[PDB]
C-alpha cells in the first residue's frame, strides 16, 4: 500500500532539524524519500547511507553540502537534500517502485520493518539534548 | 527622544515639520528664519523646533540585526 | 510544527540543473 | 505543542528550548537569549 509507505517518508520540513545531529547514518539509513529527477516524474529510492558533497549549498534558511547516497533498484548516483519533494508516494510512482525493487531483485522490507522503523524518527524528534552534542552542532 | 505631535502649550500639529526644520537649516536658512518660514508665530511652538533633542538616531544605531 | 508545508516552496529538479 | 521557542542574544536567530536543557544558541553559542512578544490580545487606549 502506499498510504503506510508514506509514513516513513522523510519530507523536506523534517531534514532541516536534523542537519548537524549525531547518529544521522542510523535514523535515516532505512526510510525512503522521493527525490525529485526532472518533467513531473519520481522515483522512489533507498537510503543506502551518507555522504559529503564538495559544494555548498543554501536550503532557505539553513545550508548544508552533505550528499545522500541513494539506489532505486540498480541505477545508483549522488544525490543532494536540496531536490526531495514533499509529495507523498503516488499509486503511479508505488507501482514504478514496486516494478524497480522486484527487478534489481532487492526483497521488499517487511511491514514490520517499517512498523518498527517509523518509531525512531518520532523517537530522535523528542531527545533530549542533554549530551554534549551542541558544540559540535555550532562547530 | 522624538519630535512630538502637537505643541504642549498651543496645541498646532508640528510634528510634521522636524525635516522640513532640518532642511531649511540645511540650505542656506538660519533658525530665526526658518522658524517663521514654516509658519510657527506663537513663541510656545517655536520651542519644539529649538528645544528639542534628536536621541531616536543613538537609540536606531543599536539595530537588533544586521 | 512538524511540516508546515502547506504544494511547497518550489522543488528543484536533478536535470534541471 | 509549544517548545518554547526564544531568541539569541546576539545572533537573533529563534531557538526552540525546552526544560532541562542549556541555555545556548543552536548556531556560534552565547549564553544570553530573550523571549517573544505574547500572543494574547495587547490593546491599549491612546489617551
Ligand atoms: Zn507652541
Ligand atoms: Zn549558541
Amino acid at each position: 500500500l502506499p498510504e503506510e509507505l508514506n509514513r516513513v517518508r522523510l519530507s523536506r520540513h523534517k531534514l532541516e532539524r536534523w542537519c548537524h545531529m549525531p547518529f544521522f547514518a542510523k535514523t535515516v539509513t532505512g526510510c525512503f524519500v522521493r527525490i525529485g529527477i526532472g518533467k513531473p516524474v519520481y522515483r522512489v529510492a533507498e537510503i543506502t547511507g551518507v555522504v559529503e558533497t564538495a559544494k555548498v549549498y543554501q536550503l532557505g534558511g539553513t545550508r548544508t553540502n552533505k550528499g545522500l547516497q541513494l539506489r532505486h533498484g540498480n541505477d545508483q548516483r549522488v544525490f543532494r537534500l536540496e531536490f526531495v519533494s514533499n509529495q507523498e508516494f503516488t499509486e503511479s510512482e508505488f507501482m514504478k517502485w514496486k516494478e524497480a525493487m522486484f527487478s534489481a531483485g532487492m526483497q521488499l522490507p517487511t511491514l514490520d520493518e517499517i512498523n518498527k522503523k517509523e518509531l525512531s524518527i518520532k523517537e530522535a524528534l523528542n531527545y533530549k539534548f542533554n549530551d554534549q552534542d551542541i558544540e559540535e552542532i555550532v562547530k | 527622544m522624538i519630535i512630538p505631535v502637537r505643541c504642549f502649550t498651543c496645541g498646532k500639529i508640528v510634528g510634521n515639520k522636524w525635516e522640513a526644520y532640518l532642511g531649511l537649516l540645511q540650505a542656506e536658512y538660519t533658525e530665526g528664519d526658518a522658524l517663521d518660514a514654516l509658519g510657527l508665530k506663537r513663541y510656545c511652538c517655536r520651542r519644539m523646533l529649538l528645544a528639542h533633542v534628536d536621541l531616536i538616531e543613538k537609540l536606531l544605531n543599536y539595530a537588533p540585526l544586521e | 510544527t512538524s511540516t508546515y508545508g502547506r504544494y511547497g516552496s518550489q522543488t528543484p529538479m536533478y536535470g534541471s540543473g | 505543542q509549544q517548545p518554547m521557542i526564544y531568541i539569541c542574544g546576539e545572533c537573533h536567530t529563534e531557538n526552540e528550548i525546552k526544560s532541562r536543557d542549556p541555555i545556548r544558541c543552536r548556531e556560534c553559542g552565547y549564553r544570553i537569549m530573550y523571549k517573544k512578544r505574547t500572543k494574547r490580545l495587547v490593546v491599549f487606549d491612546a489617551r
